[PDB]
Order: C-alpha cells, then sequence, then structure tokens
C-alpha cells in the first residue's frame, strides 16, 4: 500500500512537431 | 455511462510518470504518482467503479475522497479531449 496523493493533470502546451 | 481515452492520444511512461501528447490538439501532458496509476486502468478500460477499487486497494485513502478526486480528475481530462464518453 502506498500514501496518496490527489491525482493532478500537468499542462505543458504546445509540443514540437 | 461509458468512456475511453481519446483515440487521438500517445501515452509514453517514464518510471513514474507519464507523458501524454495529443496528436491532433498538438499538446502535451504529465501525469504522476495516482494519475498515472489512473491512467493506466482507463488504457485496460476500467470503469470508474473499478477505478475507485483499485486505488482504495492501493493506497492509504478514504473511498469518498478518491470519489471526489477521480470525478474532478477524469473532468479535467475529458477538457482537454484526453477522455472519452464521460458524464457525471
Ligand atoms: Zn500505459
Ligand atoms: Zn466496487
Ligand atoms: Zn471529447
Amino acid at each position: 500500500m502506498k500514501e496518496y496523493r490527489s491525482p493532478e493533470l500537468k499542462e505543458y502546451g504546445r509540443v514540437e512537431d | 455511462n461509458a468512456m475511453k481515452i481519446s483515440d487521438a492520444v500517445v501515452s509514453a511512461h517514464i518510471d513514474d510518470e507519464v507523458v501524454l501528447l495529443h496528436l491532433q490538439t498538438g499538446t502535451y501532458f504529465g501525469l504522476d504518482a495516482v494519475g498515472s496509476r489512473i491512467w493506466s486502468l482507463l488504457e485496460e478500460g476500467k470503469r470508474p467503479e473499478e477505478i475507485v477499487d483499485a486505488i482504495c486497494a492501493e493506497y492509504s485513502v478514504d473511498r469518498p475522497t478518491v470519489e471526489r478526486d477521480l470525478r474532478d480528475f477524469l473532468r479535467a481530462l475529458a477538457n482537454k479531449e484526453l477522455l472519452e464518453g464521460y458524464a457525471d
């Protein structure tokens, strides 16, 4: 079993293509 | 209601974390820890109930917290077109 932390979506922005 | 990861999303796992690339919006994202675990379960086609149960089994956390946090996380994924079929 692991310690819990609230899930978060990190946005980095535009990818390099 | 039935849901799934967008067919436009590429997932790149890097120990602990996942980088997500949306091929049509051209945006990239990062997940870690519980977010990454939830993503992995979504990749397997696990339903919200199953995801709640998995997080409750794997983490020192109460079910109400998991439910509240999962709803917001899934909504965030849906808002960025990373997850399809989401409903409250
Ligand atoms: Zn994966
Ligand atoms: Zn259950
Ligand atoms: Zn959508």
